[PDB]
């Protein structure tokens, strides 16, 4: 692979986007959506410390 | 979720923290081999081991409702805690989801494509015999295009995982691909294995004894052993071993052409930059191509690329295996009372020359040939060599040996180097130094045997310092790579001092095709293509300075078919028409201009005459073209706005990085980008494997067009 | 580098980066990073200024390719793509033009709508530092500054990135995707070089104190500074000091050719003392079978059980007598172990569940039988059991699996090749011995895994078919097992052998030196006078095993390969001087013998089978009783054997210590029966090639 | 020829990571005095090496790393983990 | 022909000097990367 990014930075915004996609046009329930992204969210969090 | 879930548990435990944090995506494969390396108890006894225990293969949790647990006879084959017998696999394959996924052949054909070399591959006899080893350069693969691994794996990427593919956003194999296994998908990886495999090439250096074709390589186990051979015919053959031979007759045809070109470095790469071959374009072509030929080589040092030390002289290409040189000019009498300066080889020398069809080793002293070891196929073709090589020679023998006037032209009418013009002097009647050189005692040893001036084999008897190697002599393609410093008539020199080569010797063979070469019909056609692709320049270049634009030389070869007598009459009769359309605005039809134009070229003679029809001599035959509506010639249709020129068809008439992620323009996207193209949108999307990058629409194309030859406007003025 | 950089640019940046190259001594072969900078950096310059006109007012717009009609001011002037000289004057003549002040440091372009002094520059660390340090270092001045980066950012002075947005963001992708390629191309390496503001440098590897401390102590006897060392080897003269250093060495130090004739070969030395015995994992010869002819279709035939049925077949055993001791040690702890075996093997019609394996109790006895150089002259019996090797038997011993069609070239001579080889070598007693032990090596490892604990009985079987074409399975003893607690491959597991057997010991007794012997029974025996009834006796010998001795033993097949390769091998070289091959006449002619007998004070040539078989059984003995003094003796009596063939045709050979060869190959004869019987069949061969 | 060579050497050692280092048979690990297979020893002298602070192999290249085993012998205490 | 105990005659410093001669002139950070090894090996510890 190729990419200056760190690899949480890019498996964060990867499961973000997927999310997003099998969310709109896929078929999966919105909490399950909401956990991910604060499961997200916690990790942005907790890579700054 | 599992995926985000593991990486929150494993984020907070902190050693592995720090390496998710700090590690960047580029070096992941630097991380990737990082094992405890020590599962290598004899796989075959561990495997043997877990076969003989009940239950050793592990699938997946579907089999429960897809197989049965007791077969038609009682026989356990499955676990709980999911462990899995083999006997298992042999019932699913009796009888269970059958499908039409015979579909199969399209994926894996780089196989299918050996079974059916097998089918009709004639076999022959066996004619055992001492078999020695050829040190060739082959390539190994069969029917891949000719494809560079990078742009291969690219193809892979684009194929198999379109939503993260590579950030190079400026190829039909990709359409042929993606179109006819869309839906039917076996296995990622193992599909991209099998693409690399069938479509990226690779040459290397392989040891054989007769196997040119890629077909005739990969058989080598039954073509070649220690001391047999088997002629075998795979009864078929790829496109791997016939287009590389249309780049070499390109390079030819190319350098012969700009040999007689005021300016043969312009034109020649005007001319590389304005050529297709087979879909594709010739610089990319040369960047990766590994092909070794002279005109090829030209090409590629025109664009500043390494190559090998090769000594190129008559088609022979050098390699040098050991000793120095010196310079020392010298001067040296003829046999015809001549006076001579030469660049006198001193010194201890060693060289390999290849050839087209003969190869050779040489040790050879200043003005001396010490040994010389030749192998050839035809008689003249190692009689070739054997005169080249004495050329090269430099003895006073063959220097002695020289009857008649010494003046040998260019095409150009140039005078050839001294070396060239002893070379093409013996080429056509060397029988006089054959009796001149000198016959010696030899002992017929290990297939080595010496020749006589009357084109005959000897045991004991040959010329002076000769052998002849039976079987072949051995290759050796030693790989060297320096920079070169081409000049402006097309002779490279390797920086140091040393010519390395010049169109002197390039054509041998006219291959036919397997810019006023091609017949009439081509002439005409480019050059009403050339009109109409340029068109909006010509037509403020028609209103402004049109002198310029007639004498354009891009009309030479077209100016030069219309009958040289009435070529001022005609270029008269269409500028007074031109003028009288200047005069009198908005009365003009672009179809006339378009009709007329190309003529203007000519030097005008003011005619107290007109015309209705010009006539252009094709083929001997004259073909017509009137001033007024379309003709066979001209036949423009009033709707379709296409130019019919004899049928034949002429003319008618990704994205950008703006920056880092931004959450301004929405969340992240894919790489999916069609319902965003609405008139034009900025977005943010993630590209490669890497992190976000906005991207908006474009508006140029940033070529390696005419764009990079701007600067001469701006540097040099 | 450098292919990719002259692949991914214009001939004209690559010349104009590699005539300013030239300018300050600054080789492009080393500072490489410095070549792919500059192309960058006048590549930016370019694609920058291109396509920015100056209307009719004042204001910029965009163009096409190019027309020049009637407006050619560029909005740019550049400076870095020209000589130093020529860019300072330009630089000179733009600001007596304008009224700018000119900078002391040299700038890379020049704008004329804002009339600022823009300067680019292309860096791969963090922005932000790139754009303090040009700041820092060029202050106070009217000078815009501009910085590009591969990541897609982007900096300029106070937020005027003066430009339009698509025309720079084509910069932006351009230095990405250059980014992306150099690092798909491994060639990232330009991160740390760059990284130092002077874009230049290479990465310098330092030598310092305690390092260059080892440094100064590694050169030889002249210096203390390495430096010292290294500008000496800087300058060195090809003066001929070889000649004035072997006028100075020695003439004793000479390589003295000593002539090669038949009379210089003398025969080996032979150790002399005691006779060497047998120290070979089982007994090949003397040990004797215990048929069922039982069509079992060998499904994974439960080995004990088998065993037992074999047993079912035999009757008259006698109360066991200890005829042959071991010389040294309890003897009788023995026999009481074969009286637990027997006992044990009885005792399982007791047992409510059959076991399929017996874990022999943890008997003292048995415990004593699993422990819980010597000059050794040649013996007479090792060529007798190697001629028994060679002999011809009546069963078959293979299962050699099919093969596809027979296509025409080669496979037609391929298979007249294997196909008499089998047939010539199927029914060799060497095939029963490779059988034997591939299953005895089999089941010990199959066992040692399962019965990491206790104490397993193995039975010693091998299986056949006689020449009426029925199934019959083998006996030749039983093994007991001591644990097998394998960590490692060198870990050993001691072992017990006890093998049937109908050859008395009382008639050659050093052989068994490592043996306990014991009349163990009675059984009916046929001779060429009706029956004879000779008594049965059992071996019995401690030993010890590994994972790797057994591993070596479950391969043993690949002396049929060894074997037919180094007979295809014959049939390739001396066949190859044919236009039509020898294959056929290879075999078929009788007449054609080869030399592998001497009993008369003769030569006593053979026929072709005898040939294949003794190939096959020397490859077995050398698997058997390999020894690396076998694998010593071989690697220097091949050079012996190549120097009287170089000499059978005549080609006046020679060496230089022949004496010191022979001195190597005395040094590995010692003990092994196997390399003596080799040593002795090479002195008989010097004997009769006329030397 | 031995400025070729030099020339092909430098390629090398400019595009060398680490990976060429696990290429090989068994190594010895320094950290344990025992023999140990390639990747193991070498993880175990990289967190050994960050532990301490000696982090340069960070970059991924090869020579990074031997600059960091060049700083590594200047060090009077050794303390590992 | 063969070299007896060949191998544990080529003296690490002899090495020394014929990598020293085949990097002339060219960068010294390169003769400084090459020359570790050699030095290392004139000062040698043997496991035993």
């Amino acid at each position: 692979p190729v990419g200056i990014s760190s690899m949480v930075e890019a498996m964060v915004s990867r499961a973000r986007i997927d999310a997003r996609i099998d969310f709109e046009s896929g078929r999966i329930k919105k909490e399950e959506f909401a956990e991910i992204m604060k499961i997200c969210s916690t990790i942005e969090e907790l890579r700054r410390q | 979720m599992e995926r985000i879930k593991e990486l929150r548990n494993l984020m907070s435990q902190s050693r592995t923290r720090e390496i998710l944090t700090k590690t960047t995506v580029d070096h992941m494969a630097i991380i990737k081999k990082y094992t405890s390396g020590r599962q290598e108890k004899n796989p075959s006894l561990r495997m043997k081991w877990m076969m003989a225990m009940k239950y050793p293969i592990t699938a997946d949790k579907r089999i429960t409702e897809m197989v049965p647990e007791r077969n038609e006879q009682g026989q356990t084959l499955w676990s709980k805690m999911v462990m899995v017998s083999p006997l298992a696999v042999t019932w699913w394959n009796r009888n269970g989801p059958m499908t039409s996924t015979v579909h199969y052949p399209k994926v894996y054909k780089t196989y299918f494509e050996k079974v059916e070399r097998l089918k009709h591959g004639t076999f022959g006899p066996v004619h055992f015999r001492n078999q020695v080893k050829i040190r060739r350069r082959v390539d190994i693969n069969p029917g891949h295009a000719d494809l560079s691994a990078k742009e291969a794996q690219d193809v892979i990427m684009e194929v198999v995982f379109p939503n993260e593919v590579g950030a190079r956003i400026l190829l039909t194999i990709t359409k042929e691909k993606k179109e006819e296994l869309q839906d039917c998908k076996i296995s990622p990886l193992m599909v991209a294995y099998m693409l690399e495999r069938e479509l990226v090439r690779k040459t290397r250096f392989l040891p054989v004894a007769g196997g040119t074709s890629s077909v005739y390589i990969e058989v080598l186990h039954l073509t070649q052993g220690t001391c047999w051979e088997q002629m075998y015919t795979p009864g078929g053959e790829v496109r791997n071993d016939d287009v590389d031979q249309s780049l070499i007759i390109a390079a030819r045809n190319i350098v012969r052409r700009a040999a007689v070109s005021a300016d043969p470095l312009a034109s020649l790469l005007e001319m590389c930059h304005s050529t297709q071959i087979g879909g594709t374009r010739m610089v990319d072509i040369l960047r990766q191509n590994p092909t070794e030929e002279q005109a090829v080589d030209i090409c590629k040092a025109a664009m500043g690329l390494r190559i090998s030390s090769s000594f190129s002289f008559g088609g022979f290409t050098f390699k040098r295996t050991s000793g120095s040189s010196i310079k020392r000019e010298e001067e040296l009498l003829t046999g015809n009372l001549q006076t001579l300066k030469i660049r006198v080889h001193d010194g201890y020398e060693e060289f390999t020359m290849v050839g087209k069809r003969a190869t050779a080793i040489l040790r050879k002293a200043t003005r001396r040939l010490v040994q010389l070891i030749v192998s050839g196929r035809d008689e003249q073709s190692v009689a070739e060599a054997i005169i080249v090589a004495m050329v090269f020679s430099q003895e006073d023998c063959m220097i002695k040996a020289v009857r008649g006037d010494l003046n040998f032209v260019n095409r150009a009418n140039q005078r050839l180097n001294p070396m060239h013009q002893l070379l093409r002097h013996f080429q056509k009647d060397a029988k006089v130094l054959f009796q001149n050189w000198g016959i010696e005692h030899i002992d017929n040893v290990m297939g080595m045997i010496g020749v006589l001036p009357d084109m005959t084999p000897s045991t004991e008897m040959s010329m002076r310092g000769i052998r002849v190697s039976k079987m072949g002599v051995d290759e050796y393609s030693s790989t060297e790579r320096v920079v070169v410093s081409i000049d402006r008539f097309l002779r490279v020199r390797d920086q140091r001092g040393n010519v390395l080569l010049s169109p002197e010797e390039v054509s041998e063979t006219q291959g036919t095709e397997k810019w006023e070469i091609n017949g009439p019909e081509s002439v005409l056609v480019n050059t009403y293509q050339w009109i109409i692709r340029n068109w909006e320049t010509v037509k403020i270049q028609w209103s402004q300075n049109p002198t310029m634009l007639y004498n354009k030389m891009e009309f030479e070869p077209f100016q030069s078919l219309v009958p040289k007598a009435i070529r001022g009459q005609y270029s008269g009769f269409v500028r007074t028409l031109f003028q009288q359309m200047r005069d009198v605005l908005g009365t003009f039809d672009t179809t006339q201009i378009i009709k007329l134009l190309p003529f203007a070229a000519a030097p005008p003679k003011q005619s107290r005459m007109q015309f209705s029809s010009l006539t252009v001599n094709v083929r001997g035959s004259g073909m017509r073209i009137l001033v007024r509506g379309n003709s066979p010639a001209f036949n423009y249709n009033k709707t379709t706005k296409r130019l019919t020129i004899l049928g034949k068809d002429a003319g008618t008439l990704g994205f950008l990085i703006l920056g880092k992620e931004d959450r301004r323009y929405g969340p992240a996207l894919s790489i999916n980008e069609l319902s965003n193209l609405a008139k034009g949108e900025k977005a943010n999307v993630l590209i490669g494997q890497g992190d976000v990058v906005l991207v908006m629409k474009r508006k140029r194309d940033s070529s390696i067009l005419t764009d990079s030859q701007t600067a001469t406007k701006r540097i040099r003025m | 580098m450098e292919d990719f950089v002259r692949q991914c640019f214009n001939p004209m940046i690559v010349e104009l980066a590699e005539k300013a190259m030239k300018e300050y001594g600054e080789d492009l072969k080393i500072e490489t990073n410095k070549f792919a900078a500059i192309c960058t950096h006048l590549e930016v310059c370019f694609m920058y200024s291109d396509f920015h006109f100056i209307n009719e007012q004042g204001e910029s717009i965009v163009v096409e390719l190019d027309d020049p009609n009637a407006l050619l001011k560029h909005r740019f002037e550049i400076i870095e793509g020209r000589d130093r000289t020529m860019a300072w004057t330009v630089v000179n003549s733009i600001c007596n033009t304008t009224g700018a002040e000119k900078p002391k440091f040299l700038p890379d372009l020049y704008d004329y709508k804002e009339n600022r002094f823009i300067e680019i520059g292309v860096t791969r660390r963090e922005v932000h530092i790139y754009y303090l340090e040009k700041a820092n270092k060029i202050k106070s001045e009217n000078t815009h500054i501009h910085i590009f980066s591969f990541t897609g950012e982007e900096m300029a002075t106070k937020a005027d990135y003066t430009l339009d947005e698509e025309s720079r963001a084509r910069i932006k992708t351009r230095l990405f995707t250059i980014r992306q390629e150099m690092a798909n191309r491994g060639l990232w390496d330009s991160f740390r070089q760059s990284e130092r503001g002077e874009e230049t440098i290479e990465e310098r590897f330092e030598i310092t104190g305690t390092m260059r401390r080892l440094a100064d102590q590694s050169l030889p006897p002249n210096f203390s500074c390495l430096e010292n060392f290294r500008a000496y080897v800087d300058g060195f003269e090809p003066n001929g000091y070889i000649e004035g250093k072997l006028s100075q060495m020695s003439k004793e130090v000479n390589a003295k050719i000593e002539p090669f004739l038949k009379t210089t070969p003398r025969p080996i030395r032979l150790p002399d003392g005691p006779p060497c015995f047998q120290r070979s994992k089982f007994l090949l010869m003397d040990a004797l079978k215990l048929s069922i002819e039982d069509p079992s279709h060998e499904g994974e035939g439960i080995p004990l059980y088998d065993a037992i049925k074999c047993m079912r077949t035999f009757f008259g055993w006698k109360e066991p007598y200890i005829v042959k001791p071991h010389e040294k040690g309890i003897n009788p702890n023995y026999l009481l172990s074969w009286k637990q075996v027997l006992a044990e093997l009885q005792d399982i019609e007791n047992e409510e569940k059959i076991p399929r394996t017996k874990n022999m109790k943890k008997t003292s006895q048995l415990k004593w039988a699993l422990g819980e150089p010597e000059l050794r002259s040649l013996s007479s019996w090792i060529q007798n059991e190697f001629n028994k090797a060679c002999e011809l038997t009546d069963s078959t011993w293979i299962e050699l699996d099919e093969i596809g069609e027979d296509v025409a070239p080669i496979e037609y001579i391929a298979s007249m090749r294997r196909n008499y080889f089998t047939a010539e070598v199927s029914h060799c007693r060497a095939t029963e011995y490779i059988m034997k032990g591939v299953y005895i090596n089999t089941a010990l490892l199959n066992a040692s895994c399962a019965a990491m604990d206790d104490f397993q009985l193995i039975p010693m079987i091998s299986k056949c078919r006689t020449k009426e074409g029925r199934r019959k399975t083998n006996l030749y003893g039983f093994i007991i097992k001591g644990r097998s607690h394998l960590r490692n491959d060198t870990d050993v597991v001691n072992f017990v052998s006890m093998e049937f057997s109908l050859t008395d010991p009382r008639l050659e007794p050093h052989k068994w030196e490592k043996y306990c012997v014991l009349e163990i029974g009675d059984m009916l025996l046929r001779s060429a006078i009706g029956q004879m009834s000779r008594p049965m006796f059992l071996y019995v010998r401690t030993n010890g095993t590994s994972k790797i001795k057994m591993k070596w033993g479950m391969e043993m097949r690949r002396c049929l390969l060894q074997s037919l390769q180094q007979i295809e091998s014959m049939i390739e070289a001396e066949s190859s001087v044919k236009e039509k091959d020898m294959t056929k006449e290879f075999f078929e002619n009788k007449s054609e013998t080869w030399p592998i007998g001497e009993s008369p004070k003769g030569v006593e040539d053979g026929s072709i089978g005898k040939v294949c078989r003794t190939l096959l059984a020397k490859s077995v003995f050398n698997s058997l009783y390999a020894s690396p003094q076998l694998e010593g003796f071989s690697a220097e009596s091949r050079k012996l054997l190549l120097v009287v063939q170089a000499l059978r045709d005549n080609l006046e050979p020679g060496t230089f210590d022949l004496e010191g060869l022979y001195e190597a190959i005395e040094e590995c004869l010692i003990n092994d029966p196997w390399v003596l019987l080799n040593a002795s069949w090479f002195n008989s061969f010097l004997t009769h090639a006329l030397r | 020829i031995f400025e070729n060579s030099c020339l092909e050497t430098m390629e090398v050692v400019q595009q060398t990571r680490v990976d060429r280092l696990t290429q090989g048979r068994q190594t010895y690990d320094w950290t344990l005095n025992r023999n140990q297979p390639a990747a193991t020893a070498l993880a175990n002298t990289i967190e050994v090496f960050r532990s301490n602070g000696l982090t340069a192999n960070e970059s991924g290249r090869l020579i990074d790393f031997l600059k960091d085993v060049m700083e590594s012998m200047d060090k009077e205490e050794m303390e590992i983990t | 022909g063969d070299n007896t105990k060949w191998n544990e005659n080529q003296n690490p410093r002899m090495f020394l000097a014929m990598i020293t001669y085949i990097t002339k002139n060219q960068p010294e950070w390169f003769r400084n990367v090459l020359s570790i090894a050699p030095i290392m090996f004139s000062n040698k510890m043997a496991r035993l």
